[PDB]
RNA sequence: GCGAUGAUCACCCCUUCUUUUUUGAAGGGGUGGGUACAAAUGGCAGUCUGACAAGU
């Protein structure tokens, strides 16, 4: 599309830490924490600023579900500059790197992964990004990595497991702050492929309510993904 | 034979064909004049 | 950090460490004191120690730990929040390496850098050799035709600096008999001009760099062989160390090469001929980079392709 | 501090019009979106596929049901 | 020659010359109407 | 006029060419958005302008519905349309090259040594 | 030890410090003084390297890997010393061969001009206009600015002539020139 | 050889 | 207190009032280009075929 030599105009998105690169096509864009390299081969948009050369990375909605959420028009994203984020289901740096960009140097990202082979790739990316703290551990037992994680403002869970609601609750109960953020990526097929996706999504919302998470908005990820939705809720301890 | 060419390849092939037609016309014109003389 | 990793590993397993055991013993004087522990597993382990403590681990204590972790930097004077983040970051990488079974002897990225570095050393050593031949060739231009090896050429300069010395200096350890006498005859009948000690000193300094770089090049070659026999021992037994290392570097990683079909491994280093042949309806290559394997050399005729 | 006067509330409202008016240029014309949207659907449908996914849901639903 | 002007093929440099292309375009046309 | 190897190489070029173009294109979202409201009286009084804190124009733009507080070319857009067609053009060539390759494979398969009664069930030794 | 690469950007300093701190685990107050002696503590790197070495994400490399880093770092150190030795040799040689040209512009600049011409005899044979464009690709001699460049090129041409066509050139004329 | 070859599938 | 040992010689950022009145008053930066070096998991750019072969 916007070929290597194309020129674009970069303007801010409504969410802090997210940008739009105007031109022949808009593009969802984030500032590069580690300039001069791409973590999964995404195109990078680079701009002179007084002259220091600041770089930007393209965020592909089809590869990142959080990016697909921004495209769908999520009202509120708790992920913002200068906030601690707990990222569950961090298979690699495809989406964690962009989340690391949004939080910026001041913020930190706690990336949790279980499988060893994706984990080694996550470690390799983390060295470039000082703010990313990789945790190669099972999210079903948060007590194992309780030391490495302090209190976090927001929790993002991309884990594709049938019992993800339990995993979300346990991690939130320990680390998530009161009135904190919760952003959940739900795949209908993994939980229950037999029934329609709408039934599954309603079912998950109930489980979150039982665990003292107040849902705020829900959003389907079409055309980027089929039978996916992102549920945004606030952790109401009281 | 049927082939598939990119933009740059097409420009080079078109440029050559233009040159040969100009050369063919110029060569014939010189031939006809000297033939007339 | 080594202590921190061991201490962290014990906590994950729920085992009481010596420092924790020593730490708890210091408070043993207080009779009948209740111990609040985040994990039930750790609570049970502390109970088995026979210490005079009622160990309690319930859901209500979770609210307590939440407040402490929220305000831990202020609770611990002398340590800032940023320093806690850095210590957590460094510890996390150490734990992740331990969990991922990382070993310093099984990292391929050294192989890709070593083979790239080995080629760089060959180029640079070649250029310095050419400079020495031209610079010293002013003094004695006939040496280059006689001795072609760069390392042997440089050694002759070190043993004898001036053509005058050729009469008494012995080149037996550097050159064979017939070659060493040829340089002696050339020395007296040479067309070159004399050079000063100041000129000689810097040419000797350049020559000393040639032998040192050649020495280290052998070291890097051996080092790569040791790396290849630990990171891909089975491959080295079949194709060898040099060709095996080149195969890994071309793909960029051992896993990337592993996911390639055997057909691609056959013609891995002949993409220029491969794609030229495919697009022009012509026969394709059949050896690629594996042509330099020992077994392919042993074959002859069409058997090389097989 | 919510001390916005009637005149102050008019200047800001003008800025909303000014900024929103400018962003309309980047928004592009509605007519091109008509053709662009149709092209987008054609590209998406072939790339995403999911026709088999729609069929699979129907097959799984039909299989579980009791037949009499 | 400037580095940008240099090309791997003699043909590619010739296309770059703006005066040459103008003459070829004009001369190519006249042969076509005559044909 | 061409062989199977040539057609296969061209199709692979388009497939990788298509991915880079499709990745770099931008497609507007079409998913459904739902909001959870505490009370019915809150539901009845709800309007998109208040919830998103945006003007009516920004409400339609799901991608970049900027907050109102934050608010406080025919050639250009044609190049966009050419560009979306250009990805379509790669999509059309890829399927066309696929069809040619499929026919070539079938002809070679028929030429293959077999019982070919449709192939008779015979284990190949 | 990725952090240390940032703490000492100077290439030559970094190599020498790597020779001392082969393993970041080894951290002693006496070692801190030793590395503090290396360069100066004004930059504060001496305390940083101790603190960062204690808390860093660098993965330990094998002894053979470490043996290559120090040995390779030794090779870099030798070249830097030899380069300084050769540079002095060039300066001394230029004064002996071309005292007038070296004095007029400098030993290194004069040596570059000689190489561009191909030889000192070639440089003397050229006209002043050709000499000026000879060093116009590296800006050796560099509207009023251009006049000085042209003026210096003419004087450089004469200085080369005195050096080339003199058996034992002196610096007397280069000084007044 | 350009005369021998013919171009197809053009955009 | 000169000179043949050499003078000279790319782009952009009339109106109002008034008059003893023909009189008085007011309204350095960014683009572009050239040279050398360094980096890119940036582009060209797409990783050959697939069951027979060999002996009596």
């Amino acid at each position: 599309g916007a070929r290597g030599g194309a020129k674009v105009v970069i303007e801010p998105h409504r969410h802090a830490g997210v940008y739009i690169a105007r031109g022949k096509e808009d593009l969802l864009v984030t500032k590069n924490m580690a300039p001069g390299e791409s973590v999964y081969g995404e195109k990078r948009i680079s701009v002179e600023e007084p002259p220091t050369k600041v770089e930007y990375r393209v965020w592909n909605p089809f590869r990142s579900k959080l990016a697909a959420g921004i495209m769908g028009g999520l009202d509120e994203l708790f992920i913002a500059p200068g906030k601690k984020v707990l990222y569950l289901g961090a298979a690699s740096g495809t989406s964690v790197s962009h989340v690391s960009d949004v939080v910026g140097p001041e913020g930190v990202v706690y990336a949790v992964e279980f499988s060893h082979r994706p984990g080694r790739e996550l470690i390799s990316m983390a060295k470039k990004r000082p703010n990313i703290i990789p945790i190669i551990e099972d999210a079903r037992h948060p007590q194992k990595y309780r030391m490495l994680i302090g209190m976090v403002d927001c929790v993002f869970a991309d884990v594709a497991q049938p019992d993800q609601a339990r995993i979300i609750a346990l991690n939130s109960h320990m680390f998530l702050k009161d009135q904190g953020g919760v952003v959940i990526s739900i795949k209908a097929n993994c939980i229950d492929s037999t029934v329609d996706a709408e039934t599954v999504f309603a079912r998950e919302v109930q489980k979150l309510r039982e665990e003292r998470i107040k849902p705020l908005e829900q959003l389907t990820l079409e055309p980027y993904e089929r039978d996916h939705c992102i549920v945004v809720g606030r952790y109401m301890r009281s | 034979r049927a082939v598939v060419l990119g933009g740059d390849e097409k420009k080079a092939r078109s440029f050559i064909q233009k040159v040969l037609t100009i050369s063919k016309a110029k060569d014939s014109k010189r031939k006809e004049q000297k033939a007339s003389q | 950090a080594a202590n921190a990793l061991e201490e962290a590993n014990s906590i994950i397993e729920g085992k009481v460490s010596s420092q924790l055991e020593k730490l708890l013993e210091e408070i043993k004087k207080d009779k009948k004191s209740t111990l609040i522990v985040s994990e039930t597993k750790l609570a049970n382990a502390i109970n088995k120690l026979g210490l005079n403590f009622n160990v309690v681990s319930d859901a209500v204590t979770l609210d307590i730990y939440r407040a402490i972790k929220e305000y831990l930097p202020e609770l611990l004077p002398g340590m800032s929040d940023n320093d806690l983040s850095k210590m957590s970051l460094g510890l996390a990488h150490s734990i992740g390496r331990h969990k991922l079974k990382f070993s310093a002897d099984k990292v391929d990225v050294m192989i890709i850098q070593a083979i790239a570095l080995l080629d760089d050393l060959d180029k640079e050593l070649n250029t310095y050799a050419m400079r020495c031949k031209e610079w010293y060739g002013w003094h004695f231009p006939e040496l280059a035709k006689i001795v072609t090896d760069s390392v042997a050429y440089a050694r002759i300069i070190l043993t004898m600096g001036i053509r005058s010395k050729a009469s008494e200096t012995d080149l037996s350890e550097i050159l064979p008999e017939e070659i060493e006498e040829r340089v002696k005859t050339a020395a007296e009948v040479s067309m070159g001009t004399e050079i000063t000690q100041t000129d000689l000193d810097n040419i000797n300094a350049l020559a000393e760099q040639i032998v040192e770089f050649a020495a280290y090049r052998e070291q890097l070659s051996n080092y790569l062989s040791a790396r290849m026999k630990a990171i891909a021992p089975n491959l080295t037994q079949l194709v060898g160390e040099l060709v095996g290392a080149r195969l890994i570097a071309h793909s960029g990683s051992l896993i990337s090469l592993a996911k390639s079909p055997a057909s691609t491994i056959q013609i891995l280093g002949a993409e220029k001929a491969l794609f030229r042949a495919l697009k022009t309806k012509h026969d394709t290559p059949k050896y690629g980079l594996l042509y330099h394997a020992s077994l392919v050399g042993q074959a002859t005729g069409k058997n090389k392709g097989k | 501090e919510g001390t916005l006067t009637d005149h102050e509330r008019k200047y800001l409202n003008k800025l909303i019009k000014r900024n929103s008016q400018n962003l309309r240029s980047w928004d592009l014309e509605e007519e091109v979106r008509d053709e662009l949207e149709d092209i987008q659907q054609s590209i998406l449908k072939d790339t995403v596929s999911t026709a088999n996914t729609d069929r699979s849901k129907r097959r799984r639903f039909k299989r579980k049901q009791f037949k009499e | 020659m400037n580095r940008k002007e240099r090309k791997s093929t003699i043909l590619e440099t010739l296309m770059g010359d703006e005066a040459s292309n103008k003459y070829f375009k004009r001369k190519y046309n006249e042969i076509q109407e005559k044909s | 006029t061409q062989d199977s190897n040539y057609v296969r190489t061209l199709r692979q070029i388009e497939l990788k060419k298509l991915e880079k173009g499709a990745k770099q294109l931008m497609f507007k979202s079409s998913g459904n958005h739902t909001i959870f409201v505490d009370s019915r009286e809150k539901m009845n009084e709800f309007t998109p302008e208040k919830f998103f804190n945006t003007t009516s124009e920004m409400v339609n733009r799901s991608e970049n519905r900027l907050t109102k507080d934050q608010l406080a070319k025919e050639s250009l857009d044609k190049k966009k349309l050419k560009k979306f067609k250009q990805v379509k053009q790669h999509l059309q060539r890829e399927t066309q090259l696929k069809q040619v390759q499929q026919r070539m494979d079938a002809q070679r398969e028929l030429l293959k040594k077999g019982s070919k009664k449709k192939w008779k069930k015979q284990r190949k030794r | 030890f990725p952090e240390l690469a940032k703490l000492v950007p100077d290439n030559y300093t970094f190599a020498k410090l790597v020779l001392f701190i082969k393993d970041k685990a080894s951290l002693n107050d006496d070692s801190l003084h030793d590395l503090a002696a290396l360069l100066n503590e004004d930059s504060g790197i001496a305390q940083r390297v101790i603190d960062n070495a204690r808390i860093s994400m660098g993965q330990d490399i094998s002894e053979t890997d470490m043996e290559n880093v120090c040995v390779f770092a030794q090779r870099v150190a030798s070249l830097a010393d030899y380069r300084r030795q050769l540079y002095d040799y060039l300066c001394e040689k230029m004064h002996t061969v071309a005292p007038n040209l070296s004095e007029l512009i400098g030993e290194v600049i004069g040596a570059r001009l000689i190489s561009h011409a191909g030889s000192l005899t070639n440089l003397s044979k050229q006209a002043a206009s050709t000499v000026q464009i000879l060093g116009a690709e590296k800006a050796l001699f560099r509207k009023n600015k251009g006049r000085i460049s042209r003026y210096l090129a003419n004087k450089c041409s004469m200085a080369s002539r005195i050096d080339n066509y003199s058996e034992e050139p002196s610096n007397v004329f280069g000084s007044v020139l | 050889e350009d005369e021998d070859e013919e171009e197809v599938l053009a955009m």
